[PDB]
């Protein structure tokens, strides 16, 4: 009989195409079977959509729209190679998002949107660009780190979400430790904020992360700072500036809420 | 630097007063005859306020010297159109511009 | 066609096996179609056995066993939903010690000389985790402190128990029935 | 057809027109050449006006070699004969020229020294007529793009010319301008003292002062009496009219003389300040020839002519507008109907790649570049390319993609990034949302109905190059979306109707070229969300009349489409499923 | 051979190098399309392994060194003079084979293309050379489409050099493909590259083909042929009028075309000479026609502004009177009875002249030829004869299309061959020899 439903129409059309011809396009085969699975998994669509649905009152419509526009600009900045104009746009977008009140009063909305993750891949791409040599756009990287720290301070759930990305931050904790006036705007600072004043996250901290931090501290204590001595500072045999940062991170790891984590 | 040649005469009495909004249809051409802009292509009359620095000064003066309902050919030298820098991607540096401008309405 | 698509994706030379939501979905679909789960009589048991054989033939007559082997080889010893779904599908196809499926897998392995399959198998075994007393103690300390886990229950102790069980069950099913050839091949 | 011959071709587009088809051909199984075609077959015809084109490598009479300039010898383009002194060898005047012109200044001002050398606007080239070739049969000078006079008896006295005389009201002639398309002097007349041509061949040097538009000629170091005064902005092609009386005929020597630029400096903007002579590969020798076709237009202007009366005379009336898209070749100063590129394989490929580059430079939200491109490709051009049925498929796809990328890609991607997110303001409109339209639990058409989920705002900036606001570089340029959507619906309906019978003349030459760009444009419009209510209902009926009816004619889903068209239909069905999920989410919130 | 140590004692294995280069190209040949998927994957894996081994052994640097040592010479003739014949006619082939080998070595290999970033600047410096242009272009295309780090080093000068390659070598779509790769790679746009390419390629409008929408223009003429010749019996002076009942200035986005005047044939041939026969061109767009648009005198597709009392573009209720003088070659116009301060003169008089008007859509005009074929709104100048007096006794005065083909049905269209020369239009009584 007639399908009379989009689900049935799609299902029998895909089956008929597949059994009528041997499709030579892997992309076409993938699209056909994705459509078939979507038709046969109607509940799965809701299972995927409800985590990403969110309701708001009529008052916050305008500033929610403004936040969504800013987040759309930031997301569009992903498919563009990073430059000075891109840095300016990202800085102004992050500033607008911070100035918007919905960012404060709806942390769950931000977490569902995954904008912290978006800033995270922005930072990882920019660090990878010139990871070997001196990184570019320190102002933008500092702004991203400040945004991530603020996200961590907003709520505990955001803190856990950012803690889920701890391994990379400790891997690239040596971004701007030497540079002064950038304090509080470093991936190490983001990791410290993610592990700050949260006992369950201090417990979730594992030995390899602390081992990496101690390895970095040992390297700083063994060698001088290349960029300091390049500026022309005396070549002492160690790196107090970065050692202090690593010691501060270890302090945050071992001390929480006025009591020491014994393990 | 702007020189004007009539094509279809206007009323000859009404002229754009200061602070008015001139509504025109313009077709832009380079000196070699290659079109670069035309409001008739977009099918939307171009509105601009006189003396408020909204358009290039050559077009500004050409529209100022025009009566209502008139059609004119305005030639603008580079120093009154875009200077030595030009417009990136559309007008080359040191380019003289020719505009076929019809003054539809004044408001 | 679907199985050929998955097999070509697995056979494509890649540094790492990317996650494929389509692959998880359809591997689960095929595994469920295979297994399809007052004592039953001998006639009922024979009916169930022959029905399972027919359902397994529906897949292994279209390259499902080769697909499973290729995906396991492409996993390169990295645990994840890819290899988990692949192992579940392999178990579904090999349930009951399917001699035809065992023969097909052994023939494919011998004719391809796939060292990567066994290398990835060893890597998966090494990556399989065990009980973590440190994690258990930390979780017990958290519970004593009383902090409510709004997220899911902490599974850091023996994370992929079901994955370990299904990997070793797939290994056992590969040798069920005293399959001497594949026992020696392992 | 020869002299005074009249014929009529019938391709059998209408079988009833054929008068002898039934007698012989119908029973034998012969089909008319246009038995299954929805358009008139384009007819090409031999071109009456000769045109300049590059000398072929397999030409039976002409051979051209490019001697590279040495440290002491200037670069040379040597024009030489192939089969002189043999049977049926054509002995006729041939018209050679250089592929690139020298353009005079827009406004006429009214040992070599380096400063004068760099600041001069005077260019030189020379033509060396070889010894043994009679100079009386060789003409050296300049021509414009208007030269098309192929005459076996060429002489300077039959050159097309005119004089425009401008004076004021009281007579008093103010200016007299002589205008022609050929500016040459005969080598035989230019010689004057008879010599043996043994120390060197005849070396006639042509000099153009472009700042003054002055053309002068030098015979053997002495200025000839003949000179020319060309108009401003005149493009003069170096040229030689030679009749072959020797194997080796002449050389375009692209050298220089004292205090004069070479020709390459004038021809190429990159080498404008380079006094070193050059012969880049773009500069080649073209010759006048008749071996080329012309494309007859598929539609002519409708002209009404009637003798009104003895007093009123003859009335000629024309009202129906017609337009064609003209492609201009810059270095040749000529234009051609873009529909003629269906047989110009190199130009078609280059223009398709140019369209791809246009897409690339504005790809991924480069609104400034999009506004810049709006000057080169405008809305009339885009709409004409979209509608035209005789456009080559490559250009059709390129122009569809260019339209989408300039005007629609930014907002389409902006909404696609959010599509998987559902932010529902909780208002009375949201509360009014229900899962099913009425008590009868029948699914409504996807897309239609009230939707309250937050979506990005759609804004566009009007592209104008006379303003200096510097604020329109945000947002994509404005396009007539209402015209675009209506025209797309009409075009897709026509495509479905004509392809249901599977004609042999699809738009673009293939059914994929017919459907892929049009369906892509329709999908982009759907993604942007311009379609609403009635238009969506019509297009859903086009997609599938049976399922999507509101409570053989086959929709696209059952038309036996190719693989790219199947992929695009999969995209459309994916969007419809996404719309259904969006509606479900809104209804769930409303109940909640 | 360099450093002025030229001799025949040197060893130059030209044939061995050529054979080894051919073998290497065959060794690095990519798999073909018709192969099965598994074989294609195996061949790709083997090729990638070969490329990695060669790169780790530093073969790319050796190939670059060979390329540099070969380009120290200007051309094949120079290399032949320096080294000998066999080297001279093997120079170009060896260089092309080396470039092909480099492209095969670095094609599809991210690591190799990333390593080639340092040498990219040296590669682009020799694009202008005709010998190595195609090979350098292919190598650059491979590197750019593979390595983002390749794009991260491209500056304004390199893009300008590529655009100059377009300017000096002609229309090559591979250059456009290279520019597209510069603009976008791996789904990531580069604003710097996009802006540079736009600003350095588009505004010139001198390399890429330019597109414009142009109104169709039709031309109409009476069946009257006016000519001057020795021994002819044709009156020299002629006069006619056109009155414009209606004209829409802008039927479309392009200005309406309407020109009036005289056009000449090509040597007693009835059809108009030297003009486009389909559309876009009107009176005065060649050197065979002379037109007047109300503001300009058109001839040779060049317009000169001409003064007249209350000068304006041709509009409704305009009478344009055209006067032709073949005795002293002249064409004059009068608009609404007052003279137009401009004139055509000293043109070719070896053909046949006729009244002509050209137009786009949106006009309504009326030819006034005098007599029963229209009534003149003004008085023709003394000694000027109206155009209706030139009709042959058997011929009937008619206004028809200037060109052969018009809007008809396809199967009713009359395809026409070449037309016989109209010698009978000009009458010259010829004596017998004496």
């Amino acid at each position: 009989k007639k399908s009379s439903t989009l689900q049935q129409l799609i299902s029998e059309t895909m089956v008929r195409w597949a059994q009528e011809s041997v499709i030579e396009d892997p992309e076409l085969v993938r699209a056909m079977f994705v459509l078939l699975h979507r038709q046969y998994d109607g509940i799965g669509g809701l299972v995927r959509a409800l985590p990403k649905t969110y309701t708001i009152n009529g008052v916050s419509v305008e500033d929610t729209i403004n936040l969504l526009a800013s987040l759309g600009q930031i997301r569009s900045l992903l498919s563009v190679r990073m430059g000075k104009e891109e840095e300016k746009l990202m800085i102004r977008g992050l500033g607008d998002i911070m100035n918007n009140k919905v960012f404060y009063q709806h942390p769950n909305l931000m977490r569902a949107l995954g904008m912290h993750e978006t800033v995270m891949e922005v930072m990882v791409n920019v660090l990878g660009g010139g990871e070997s040599k001196e990184i570019t756009f320190p102002k933008m990287v500092a702004n991203c780190c400040r945004f991530l720290c603020y996200f961590c301070r907003i709520s505990r759930q955001n803190q856990k979400a950012m803690f889920d990305h701890l391994s990379y931050l400790l891997e690239n904790s040596s971004v701007g430790l030497a540079s002064p006036a950038m304090r509080g705007s470093t991936p190490l600072d983001v990791a410290a904020a993610s592990v700050m004043d949260n006992n369950e996250l201090a417990l979730a901290l594992r030995e390899p992360d602390l081992e990496k931090v101690v390895r970095y501290l040992a390297g700083c204590g063994l060698q001088s700072c290349q960029m300091l001595v390049s500026k022309g500072y005396p070549d002492i045999g160690w790196n107090p500036v970065e050692g202090e940062r690593y010691l501060d991170f270890l302090r945050f790891a071992v001390f929480c809420n006025g009591e020491s984590v014994e393990e | 630097g702007v020189e004007i040649e009539t094509i279809s005469p206007g009323d000859g009495r009404t002229f754009p007063k200061k602070g008015q909004t001139c509504v025109v249809h313009y077709t832009g051409m380079l000196q070699n005859g290659k079109k670069f802009d035309s409001s008739r292509d977009r099918n939307k009359p171009f509105k601009f306020r006189i003396g408020k620095q909204e358009v290039i000064k050559g077009f500004e003066e050409g529209a100022a010297q025009m009566s209502l309902g008139q059609r004119a050919k305005l030639t603008c030298t580079p120093d009154v159109a875009y200077g030595a820098t030009g417009h990136p991607g559309v007008i080359p540096p040191n380019a003289t511009l020719i505009f076929d401008v019809e003054l539809l309405n004044l408001e | 066609q679907l199985i050929l698509l998955f097999s070509r994706t697995a056979l494509t030379e890649k540094c790492k096996l990317e996650e494929d939501f389509l692959y998880m979905a359809y591997a689960d679909i095929m595994a469920k179609s295979c297994h399809d789960e007052e004592v039953k009589s001998f006639e009922e048991k024979e009916m169930e056995k022959q029905k399972l054989l027919y359902q397994q033939a529906r897949l292994h007559d279209r390259g499902a066993a080769e697909m499973v082997l290729q995906t396991i080889s492409a996993s390169k010893g990295e645990t994840g939903p890819m290899v988990a779904a692949t192992l579940k599908l392999g178990i579904a196809i090999l349930n009951g010690g399917n001699s035809t499926v065992q023969q097909k897998m052994l023939d494919y392995l011998k004719e391809k000389k796939d060292v990567g399959f066994f290398q990835s198998l060893a890597g998966l075994m090494q990556s399989c985790s065990v009980l973590d007393l440190n994690a258990f103690e930390r979780q017990n300390k958290a519970e004593g402190l009383g902090m409510v886990t709004e997220e899911g229950s902490g599974e850091k102790v023996l994370q992929d128990d079901e994955f370990t069980c299904d990997l070793f069950r797939f290994l056992q099913l590969l040798c069920e029935g005293h399959n001497s050839d594949f026992q020696n091949y392992l | 057809l020869g002299v005074a011959q009249v014929g009529r071709m019938n391709f059998g587009k209408d079988v009833s027109t054929l008068k002898y088809f039934t007698i012989c051909g119908l029973q034998e199984g012969y089909e008319p050449f246009a038995v299954n075609t929805n358009r008139d077959i384009t007819m090409w015809l031999s071109k009456r006006l000769p045109q300049f084109l590059q000398v072929p490598s397999n030409h039976e009479h002409i051979e051209v070699t490019r001697i590279d300039g040495t440290i002491d010898s200037s670069p040379c383009l040597k024009v030489t004969q192939k089969s002189f002194g043999s049977q049926n060898s054509n002995t006729d005047i041939m018209f050679y020229r250089l592929s690139m012109p020298i353009e005079c200044a827009e406004v006429f001002s009214k040992r070599d020294d380096y400063d004068f050398l760099m600041q001069t606007s005077t260019y030189y080239y020379s033509v060396r007529i070889f010894p043994g070739q009679e100079p009386a049969n060789v003409w050296v000078g300049w021509i414009t793009s208007d030269f098309h006079q192929y005459d076996t008896g060429f002489d300077l006295d039959r050159v097309r010319t005119v004089t425009v005389t401008l004076g004021d009201e009281k007579g008093k002639v103010h200016e007299s301008i002589k205008r022609s398309n050929c500016y040459m002097v005969c080598a035989g007349e230019s010689m004057s003292p008879g010599q043996g041509r043994n120390n060197n061949g005849l070396e006639i040097g042509c000099v153009v002062d472009a700042a003054s538009g002055l053309l002068t000629f030098i015979a053997n170091g002495k200025e000839l009496s003949t000179y020319y005064q060309v108009e401003p902005s005149t493009k003069l092609f170096p040229a030689v009219f030679a009749q072959a009386t020797s194997p080796n005929v002449f050389q375009f020597e692209l050298g220089r003389i004292k205090n004069v630029m070479p020709l390459s400096a004038g021809l190429f903007k990159s080498e404008h300040k380079n006094p070193v002579p050059q012969c880049p590969p773009r500069l080649h020798v073209q010759f006048l020839s008749h071996v080329l076709w012309s494309r007859m237009p598929n539609q002519f202007l409708k002209v009404d002519v009637s003798r009104i009366s003895e007093r009123q005379g003859w009335l000629v009336q024309c009202l129906d507008p017609l337009q064609f898209m003209s492609l201009h070749i810059p270095e040749e100063n000529r234009s051609v109907d873009i529909l003629e590129l269906t047989e110009q394989e190199e130009l078609l490929k280059f223009h398709y790649h140019t369209l791809r580059l246009y897409s690339a430079v504005c790809a991924l939200g480069n609104h400034r570049v999009a506004h810049a491109l709006c000057s080169h490709v405008d809305e009339p051009q885009l709409l004409y390319a979209i509608e035209n049925k005789y456009m080559p498929g490559l250009l059709r796809a390129g122009y569809y993609d260019l339209l989408i990328d300039i005007h629609l890609s930014s907002y389409a991607t902006a909404r696609l990034m959010m599509n998987n997110e559902y932010i529902v303001p909780m208002t009375e409109e949201t509360k009014s949302i229900t899962l099913f339209p009425d008590e009868n639990k029948k699914h409504g058409l996807p897309g239609i109905g009230l939707s309250t989920s937050l979506r990005p705002r759609m804004q566009f900036s009007s592209p104008s190059f006379v303003s200096i606001s510097n604020e329109c570089y945000q947002y994509s340029p404005e396009f007539p979306l209402d015209i675009l959507k209506s025209k797309t619906i009409q075009m897709l309906t026509e495509a479905v109707k004509e392809g249901s019978l599977h004609a042999r003349d699809p738009v673009g030459g293939t059914t994929e070229f017919l459907f892929v760009p049009l369906i892509k444009l329709f999908y982009t419009l759907l993604i942007m969300g311009i379609f609403h209510n009635e238009d969506l209902k019509h297009i859903l009926q086009l997609i599938e009349p049976s399922v999507f009816k509101e409570a053989p004619k086959e929709g696209l889903l059952q038309m036996k489409l190719p693989e790219p068209v199947k992929l695009q239909m999969c995209l459309l069905l994916q969007y419809l499923c996404d719309c259904q999920v969006r509606h479900r989410i809104e209804a769930i919130v409303a109940f909640s | 051979l360099s450093k002025k140590a030229k001799a025949s004692t040197v060893d130059l294995p030209i044939e061995s190098v050529s054979l080894s280069l051919q073998d290497l190209i065959g060794y690095f040949h990519p798999p073909d399309e018709h192969l099965e998927h598994e074989d294609k994957q195996n061949r790709l894996r083997a090729l990638k392994n070969r490329q990695n081994l060669f790169q780790e052994e530093g073969m790319i640097n050796l190939v670059l060194e060979c390329i540099d040592r070969l380009h120290v010479y200007s051309s094949a003739a120079h290399f032949a003079d320096v080294a000998g014949r066999e080297a001279g006619e093997s120079w170009k082939s060896i260089l092309n084979s080396l470039y092909e080998l480099l492209a095969a070595l670095i094609r599809g290999n991210r690591k190799n293309c990333a390593q080639f970033s340092g040498s990219l600047d040296w590669l682009i410096s020799r694009l202008e050379r005709l010998e190595a242009s195609s090979g350098i272009l292919e190598v650059l295309h491979c590197v750019l489409v593979e390595s983002p780090e390749a794009l991260n080093i491209i500056k304004e000068g390199h893009i300008k050099s590529i655009i100059s390659l377009l300017d000096k070598h002609g229309r090559n779509h591979k250059v456009l493909d290279v520019l597209c790769s510069l603009c976008v790679c791996h789904g990531v746009a580069v604003r710097s590259n996009q802006h540079l390419i736009c600003d350095n390629l588009l505004p010139g409008r001198d390399l890429l083909l330019q597109t414009r929408l142009v109104n169709h223009v039709s031309s109409m003429r009476p069946n009257i042929f006016l000519g001057v010749s020795e021994g002819s019996a044709q009156y020299k002076k002629w006069y006619y009028e056109l009155m414009v009942d209606h004209t829409e200035p802008f039927v479309t986005a392009e200005a309406t075309h309407l020109r009036v005047g005289w056009a000449s044939t090509e040597g007693y041939s009835p059809y108009p000479g030297g003009g486009e026969e389909w559309g876009g061109n009107g009176v005065g767009d060649d050197l065979f026609s002379y037109g007047f648009d109300g503001l300009h005198l058109w001839s040779g597709c060049i317009a000169r502004t001409v003064s007249s009392p209350n000068q304006h573009l041709l509009r409704t209720d305009d009478v344009i009177s055209c006067c032709l003088d073949l005795s002293a070659p002249s064409i004059s116009f009068r608009i609404n009875g007052q003279p137009v301060q401009g004139m055509f003169e000293n043109f070719n008089i070896d053909g046949l002249f006729f009244p002509v008007v050209s137009f786009s859509a949106g006009i309504k005009v009326r030819f006034l030829l005098g007599g029963r074929h229209g009534e003149f709104k003004f008085l023709p100048p003394p000694g000027y004869a109206p155009c209706y007096e030139a009709v042959l006794p058997k011929e009937k005065l008619k206004v028809e299309h200037s060109r052969e083909y018009k809007q008809e049905r396809t199967y009713t269209r009359d395809l026409l061959g070449p037309t016989v020369s109209l010698t009978q239009a000009a009458f010259t009584p010829i004596p017998v020899d004496t």
